[PDB]
């Protein structure tokens, strides 16, 4: 496997959303940081 | 008419030549194929942004990397520096 989401852990994700800090997010929980504005 | 090619030329895992259908990441020199880029232990899919280890035979991820090293013979002590490690670069596109 690879790295896991900081919220779920979808290792089967098509792509990993990594920011400058290194907050690994699948995509589903990743948009939470963008839309909601939360971390 | 037009032929855009700037890759190595041939694989290092198989015998298939490289064409505009590799979709691999920037490795050392030899660029493998999308199906030729697999772990030697878990055989899982790699991730762009994470680290990996290149072996003379195949490639290894960063999940079982610490195990594979000790299995082969590349231990650097508990919590010590054993060897180098490369970070998975971005994948190549067929024109862009
Ligand atoms: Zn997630
Ligand atoms: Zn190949
Ligand atoms: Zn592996």
């Amino acid at each position: 496997e690879a790295r896991e989401c900081v919220n779920c852990g979808a290792t089967a994700t098509p792509l990993w959303r990594r920011d400058r800090t290194g907050h690994y997010l699948c995509n589903a929980c990743g948009l939470y940081h963008k839309m909601n504005g939360q971390n | 008419y037009l032929r855009l090619f700037g890759q190595d030329g041939l694989c290092a895992s198989c015998d298939k030549r490289i064409r505009a259908y590799e979709m691999t990441m920037r490795v050392k020199d030899k660029v493998y194929h999308l199906e030729c880029f697999k772990c030697a232990a878990c055989q899982k899919h790699f991730s762009v942004g994470d680290r990996y280890l290149l072996i003379n035979s195949d490639i290894v991820c960063e999940q079982d990397i610490y195990e594979w090293t000790k299995i082969n013979g590349g231990s650097g002590g508990s919590g010590g520096s054993g060897g180098d490690v490369m970070v998975v670069g971005e994948p190549t596109l067929m024109g862009g």
